RNA sequence: CUCUUAAGGUAGCCAAAUGCCUCGUCAUCUAAUUAGUGACGCGCAUGAAUGGAUUAACGAGAUUCCCACUGUCCCUAUCUA
RNA sequence: UAUCUGGUUGAUCCUGCCAGUAGUCAUAUGCUUGUCUCAAAGAUUAAGCCAUGCAUGUCUAAGUAUAAGCAAUUUAUACAGUGAAACUGCGAAUGGCUCAUUAAAUCAGUUAUCGUUUAUUUGAUAGUUCCUUUACUACAUGGUAUAACUGUGGUAAUUCUAGAGCUAAUACAUGCUUAAAAUCUCGACCCUUUGGAAGAGAUGUAUUUAUUAGAUAAAAAAUCAAUGUCUUCGGACUCUUUGAUGAUUCAUAAUAACUUUUCGAAUCGCAUGGCCUUGUGCUGGCGAUGGUUCAUUCAAAUUUCUGCCCUAUCAACUUUCGAUGGUAGGAUAGUGGCCUACCAUGGUUUCAACGGGUAACGGGGAAUAAGGGUUCGAUUCCGGAGAGGGAGCCUGAGAAACGGCUACCA
RNA sequence: GCGGUAAUUCCAGCUCCAAUAGCGUAUAUUAAAGUUGUUGCAGUUAAAAAGCUCGUAGUUGAACUUUGGGCCCGGUUGGCCGGUCGGAUUUCCAACGGGGCCUUUCCUUCUGGCUAACCUUGAGUCCUUGUGGCUCUUGGCGAACCAGGACUUUUACUUUGAAAAAAUUAGAGUGUUCAAAGCAGGCGUAUUGCUCGAAUAUAUUAGCAUGGAAUAAUAGAAUAGGACG
RNA sequence: ACCCACUCGGCACCUUACGAGAAAUCAAAGUCUUUGGGUUCUGGGGGGAGUAUGGUCGCAAGGCUGAAACUUAAAGGAAUUG
RNA sequence: GCCCGUCGCUAGUACCGAUUGAAUGGCUUAGUGAGGCCUCAGGAUCUGCUUAGAGAAGGGGGCAACUCCAUCUCAGAGCGGAGAAUUUGGACAAACUUGGUCAUUUAGAGGAACUAAAAGUCGUAACAAGGUUUCCGUAGGUGAACCUGCGGAAGGAUCAU
């Protein structure tokens, strides 16, 4: 195809954006960024479809060029900047702070957080190596590369970051019985305290999970994000805390609220 | 390059085209409820046939199956909500037994007549 | 294969960058190198003992094994340092709800560490493109001789 | 131009494969450097991604390292005397990798006689200590010392001159020098 | 049906080195063909060891076309003995 | 949503096809045609041919303004507003269209890169540049040579351009620079021991080659050649540091050198302030463009496993002029018969190779409703291929590009 | 099959039927077709068993190798009861499943890490005449999988699960005035917000992961060149 | 040698029909819509036509392999009455 | 009654067939070989570095001697760069000429089938013991159906000494 593709069609956009079929022909193509294309949420989708703070995309360009919205500390004037899991969307006006974190059904949620919680972020180290000049570094799931980390910091651990300076304040290891956010698969958005890890030298370690409702499920180790201790997360979880009621359960809840 | 605007048809057509007994019973419905087409009867039989089909496919499962309960109650509750299914016979072995006049009974054509206000299915 | 007088080429054969200082009088006479392939495949002693020089060897050479691990029975040993195996499998035709015997032959490099002959079940491991057709390397022998020692003369 | 695809080139069954997809730029090949000796002349080639490759043609001096001695020198390249891929590279004195060349040997003599103080073939205060703290480590080798008389040492090319523009290698020693020696004289 | 014979030309084959009419008619090859070839056959007067039909191979045998080749020609010129 | 009916007979039961019957995201055509919503549409045949117009251009406080451009107000006699032209930078490799070729190809699911390139976005990353190192190198900043423009011109003709004269940079081409310390090589001397020394050079990153470190399968000893720290001078060396992977010659580091030396800011915009020995000294705020390496992201290229329609009136096929493999090299971003040289004789097939056909782009899917199936998919999404037919190639991160060039054929 | 002089078929009038903003025709294809038959055809005579036998490829192929008995743990429906202000769990009962044991019984295997469970018991005991009951450390369970070493007869099938685009299909919620659709929307202080959504399923060959060990293959110890230490 | 009873394996015949078939009839042509022991082969309305074409075997005659276009509403089987 | 073949008319389809017949498409030998790229050469002009003179400027700092960095301007000489036309040898390789091959088509005198087809002309082959029982294989023969030899079958006109 002679080159990089620069247009995203609708029906080809990731479904977790919840874009209607008609009313146009294309979806915003996420730019090059810290998060992958099919697991991000561009600022235009968040400022227009989620928050309803703009009607057109043309207004999204008008809001952004005024430094209003900031990401993880910096400004991010990009219209289709790819923002993804664990990030921070702050508005100086409206005094509003957001963090991108998944639903129970596999979508990014409008999750409002505190002013001071929005000053730090979590990040899963995806690889650690020995860089040039003998300086060992760690790289997190959003492109951040932090040099001079703790030696005990291994891959698949999670990391609490400063967001104001670049450095790491505290890390969490990948042991049995640790709070895990499932990022990927049809269990995307569940939260379930690691049970056991199937090894399988050569590929695709499995990781068994057990939420706060005595339910079990498995995902590939890549789709597991450690986020703390049993009942003790490190970020404010969204409503419903990722427990995945059945269709019959959800029907009862939504209809158990039936009196005006 | 637009998402294809989806569509579907709302009627079926009888195979035997000149079954005189079938034609008789059709005119009676058109004449009773004031229709202008055989398609106005074909549509209802088409809608009714799919409704039975879901019911048929559900009964072959085991009682109190997840899909059977969830989708079965929905079907029962929907038919009830529009007034086609009786309150007592409310467990889907009767929605299998539903017939055409039950659906014809709920049209704004008929309630407007049944509750006075027209004195004639065609004035309605 | 390679059988007798490893130094049998126009270019001198040697392991890359495995230097042997002649000033230091040694007893092994050639510093040799080998690795453990992985996945619990025993790196056979013939690879460590022997003095062949195959650079496509998964135990003494500069290839790596990664991806598919397959097994199959040996059907030709007529090529030098490389064989061809027949992997068989039944393929399902739904309309008839039955199967049919199919097969594919896979050309696979074989290090002179192993001594193979036709009939042997062998375990192969996928590596980089080795030749025009070879994409697998022999890594473990599961047969021995197909009951060859039990085919002697009269009692 | 040159294409490195396998889309031509009959299958393993020997079947004839139809042409699909006109030639691409990324499956391309280029022509050999066929680099000869003398009077330095290098041409840079612009390769995929903007990276340059330095195609050498007519190099005269390279950097050759005495392996067991721990040093490297930049010497004249005398000629090519043995090539395992093609004899025509020797007749034409063509420089490629794995060629067996001859080199100046005067930079390797000057270093040795200064480092050990022993004058291959046939006074300062600290220098006396150094030479004495050394050899007992200068019994270099029979068939490596007997090349210094002629003033040329056998060395193999380890660089890829058509790619880097370097003609580098290592003096031949031990078993490997024995090999190419046996070849060099039996067919002479 | 009729005259009539010893019997009244069968299988084949053809304007054939056998056909008068004849430069037969049809087709083909050509710009154009009393030529060539394939067909047709009430065939002046084809025809069965007076041998009929077919036929690979062979021919200083008769004939037709094509390729190559050329002073055979257009249209002549020049050299040697 | 599991149905049949008409036609062989003088009549009869069969076999059996023909006919009827219903549907078609199935084309056409005829007749008829009022309203709402909805909205496919030169695929089929001719990837046949094309008039004309349009479809690719683009500027921020922030690379270049002496328009002999407009505007004048407004601190501005280097510039300062706005701004044609033009340079520079970037984009034109996306998009849109078509379905010609294509049958182990494409494609789908599933793999691989410990087998490679990757503009860009994002996150990191640079005290080393000079010279035999006091009469010294522009750093308070080095060089011309050009467009536009001015003027003189040519041609029937074009997004043709020639000669002459100017002038810019984040164009082009050059070229300075900065702490401490350590380790290494040399060694002037002095004095003989167990030896140790004044100070001379070397040491950014990148490139190329060679050597080496990168332990760990559980524990101990003698000796050789060297040569390390501490002396309670027989001697000891006690604590001695180790990353990742299933796996490497991995990451990374060290040694000797190598290079027509990669990079290490001669750039711009707003502010203009501290601080004395008052030098217009020395410092200093915010963010813009950059810049090498690694990472990240957008990608790409190859790639494992298995799955294609009809065909034997295709049975043997493949190595001419690579067919299958080995060694070496060359070429590529890289693997590889990709190419070459040398050597070997291999590779596929009735479990259908090879060849032929396809009115064949593959897939998500579409039509038909007991089920099992049958038939179809040029065409709204994904992948591929192409741009009249072939081939070649410039630019560039990316093209074998065609609204880019060159050649041949039409 | 009608029409050759009373035409139930043609050309019309009349009247009538069918579908109806639609209706006919042509071509294709699907259903009807068990007339392509795996499900599921037929072959004495209707179309069809090679003249006969051998026979390779292919398909297929007898029976037999841990059965039977004992104990324990805890699950999900359904009953007779309701304790409670439609739904709840104990004890009583069946019923159908899962795990683990001992019966001569590899569970690959050693070397520690760990222990969840008792042969434990150290005191007694909330309390119904006590094995109904668990907090509870000092001799005494391996497998429940870590990681390091050392090895492993092969398969088919079946289970579950991961990995998995959207539109399409099936399907939930929602009164586009209905409906095809759409993915909306619904509530208020309708004068400075409240708020449910944007499900679920199929996704089948192959590949990966896991439970099963019937059925069907494969390999083993016979010139012992066998098996444990 | 013959007789009687039995039992294997033969070539057949007799009666029944539970059963099967369109019937004629059939201990297989049965144990099939209650449709599955293994396996081989052929047929798919009638003509055209076992013709054309190619391949191959044969001395020949001919054998084996073997189409289509077009045409057509029947051809056919068993039985019943004439 | 049914019914067979030659022969005759009208229409249609397919075949054989001199023309070494014709056309399209895909491969391809051999010869010829464009262009771009790579490469050996080339030097229209246009400058770098180095060597020295003649005429001036700027000063590391002296009473005479001493002496560096930049820049401009002409006789003339040592060792490299750029780069046009042109040009060597290459790989890639369109394309032209002449052939071969494969696939898809295809005209043709004439020849000979079949159908429409029912009938016409000549006979009576078949169906009744069809008036010589029928049919199969093979061989020869005859206007035509057909006849006859040899060996079969009953689907016979006989389940029977
Ligand atoms: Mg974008
Ligand atoms: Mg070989
Ligand atoms: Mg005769
Ligand atoms: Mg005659
Ligand atoms: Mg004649
Ligand atoms: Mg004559
Ligand atoms: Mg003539
Ligand atoms: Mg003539
Ligand atoms: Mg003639
Ligand atoms: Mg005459
Ligand atoms: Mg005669
Ligand atoms: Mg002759
Ligand atoms: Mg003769
Ligand atoms: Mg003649
Ligand atoms: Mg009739
Ligand atoms: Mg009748
Ligand atoms: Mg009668
Ligand atoms: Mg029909
Ligand atoms: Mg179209
Ligand atoms: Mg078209
Ligand atoms: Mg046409
Ligand atoms: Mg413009
Ligand atoms: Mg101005
Ligand atoms: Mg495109
Ligand atoms: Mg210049
Ligand atoms: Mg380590
Ligand atoms: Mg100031
Ligand atoms: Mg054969
Ligand atoms: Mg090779
Ligand atoms: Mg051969
Ligand atoms: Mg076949
Ligand atoms: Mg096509
Ligand atoms: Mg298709
Ligand atoms: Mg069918
Ligand atoms: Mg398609
Ligand atoms: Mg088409
Ligand atoms: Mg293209
Ligand atoms: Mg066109
Ligand atoms: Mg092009
Ligand atoms: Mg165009
Ligand atoms: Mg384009
Ligand atoms: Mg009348
Ligand atoms: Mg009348
Ligand atoms: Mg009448
Ligand atoms: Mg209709
Ligand atoms: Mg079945
Ligand atoms: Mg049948
Ligand atoms: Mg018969
Ligand atoms: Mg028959
Ligand atoms: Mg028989
Ligand atoms: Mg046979
Ligand atoms: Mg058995
Ligand atoms: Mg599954
Ligand atoms: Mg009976
Ligand atoms: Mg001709
Ligand atoms: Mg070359
Ligand atoms: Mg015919
Ligand atoms: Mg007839
Ligand atoms: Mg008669
Ligand atoms: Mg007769
Ligand atoms: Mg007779």
């Amino acid at each position: 195809a002679r080159g990089p593709k620069k247009h995203l069609k609708r029906l080809a956009a990731p479904h977790h954006w919840l874009l209607d079929k008609l009313s146009g022909c294309y979806a915003p193509r996420p730019s090059a960024g810290p998060h992958k294309l099919r697991e991000s949420l561009p600022l235009i989708v968040f400022l227009r479809n989620r928050l309803k703070y703009a009607l057109n995309g043309r207004e999204v360009k008008a809001i952004l060029m005024q430094r209003h919205v900031k990401v993880d500390g910096k400004v991010r004037t990009d219209t289709t900047y790819p923002a993804g899991f664990m990030d921070v969307i702050t508005l100086d006006a409206t005094n509003e702070n957001f963090r991108l974190v998944y639903d129970v059904k596999g979508r990014f949620a409008v999750h409002r957080i505190t002013d001071e919680e929005a000053s730090y972020k979590l990040g899963k180290v995806k690889k650690v190596q020995l860089g040039k000049k003998g300086v060992p570094y760690v790289v997190t799931h959003d492109g951040r590369t932090i040099r001079y980390p703790d030696p005990n910091i291994k891959v698949n651990d999670t990391v609490k970051i400063d967001l104001a300076s670049g450095k790491i304040t505290d890390f969490i290891k990948f042991d049995a019985g640790k709070l895990v956010y499932v990022t990927g698969g049809r269990n995307l958005g569940r939260i379930g305290t690691i049970v056991h890890k199937e090894r399988h030298d050569g590929g695709f370690d499995l990781v068994h999970i057990k939420d706060s409702l005595d339910n079990t499920f498995v995902t590939r180790l890549n789709n597991v994000f450690v986020i703390g201790e049993q009942g003790k997360p490190y970020i404010s979880l969204p409503k419903g805390k990722g427990i995945k009621l059945s269709i019959a359960e959800e029907r009862d809840r939504r209809r158990a609220q039936q009196g005006l | 390059p637009r998402a294809p605007r989806t569509y579907s048809k709302t009627y079926s057509t009888p195979k035997r085209p000149y079954e005189s007994s079938r034609l008789d019973a059709e005119l009676k419905l058109a004449g009773e409820f004031g229709l202008k087409n055989k398609k106005e009867i074909y549509r209802i039989s088409f809608q009714l046939s799919k409704i039975r089909r879901a019911a048929r496919d559900l009964l072959t499962r085991d009682e109190k199956d997840p899909k059977r309960l969830f989708e079965g109650n929905a079907l029962i509750r929907r038919l009830v909500r529009v007034g086609v299914l009786s309150e007592d016979k409310k467990k889907l072995d009767y929605v299998l037994a539903l017939k055409v006049e039950d659906f014809l009974e709920r049209r704004l054509q008929t309630q407007v007549y049944k509750l006075g206000l027209a004195k004639s299915v065609h004035h309605a | 294969s390679t059988e007798l007088t490893v130094q049998s080429e126009r270019a001198f054969q040697k392991q890359p960058h495995i230097f042997n200082n002649p000033k230091v009088k040694t007893s092994k006479r050639t510093k040799r190198w080998y690795k453990n392939a992985g996945l619990g495949f025993k790196t056979p002693k013939t690879a460590i003992e022997g003095s062949y020089i195959d650079k496509k060897c998964p135990f003494t050479g500069l290839v790596s094994i990664r991806g598919k691990i397959l097994t199959g029975t040996v059907v030709s040993t007529k090529m030098h340092r490389t064989i061809v195996i027949r992997r068989a499998y039944l393929h399902y035709i739904p309309k008839y709800n039955r199967y049919e015997k199919r097969h594919k032959n896979v050309p696979v490099h074989v290090s002179p560490a192993f001594r193979v002959q036709v009939g042997d079940i062998v375990t192969v491991g996928q590596c980089r493109p080795i030749s025009k057709t070879v994409r697998f390397n022999v890594v473990k022998v599961s047969a021995a001789a197909g009951k060859a020692n039990k085919q002697f003369a009269k009692f | 131009g040159i294409s490195r695809d396998s889309r031509h080139k009959r299958s393993a069954t020997g079947a004839k494969r139809a042409q699909f997809r006109k030639k691409r730029k990324f499956e391309l090949g280029r022509q050999p450097a066929n680099t000869k000796i003398g009077a330095k002349r290098i041409h840079s080639v612009r390769t995929r991604g903007g990276n340059k490759k330095y195609r050498a043609l007519r190099i005269e001096t390279g950097n050759f390292s005495w392996a067991s001695e721990g040093i490297s020198k930049k010497t004249r390249i005398a000629g090519v005397v043995y090539h395992p891929s093609n004899n025509e590279l020797v007749r034409t004195n063509t420089l490629t990798k794995a060629a067996i060349v001859q080199i100046d040997a005067t930079p390797f003599r000057q270093w040795f006689e200064a480092h050990y103080g022993q004058t291959l073939g046939k006074k300062s205060k600290n220098a006396e200590r150094k030479w004495a703290a050394r050899a007992a480590s200068a019994k270099i080798e029979s068939s490596v010392e007997s090349q210094f008389s002629a003033g040329r040492l056998y060395a193999c090319i380890s660089s890829r001159p058509g790619q880097s523009g370097r003609c580098d290698g290592y003096i031949l020693e031990g078993e490997e020098l024995a090999f190419y020696l046996r070849r060099l004289t039996a067919k002479k």
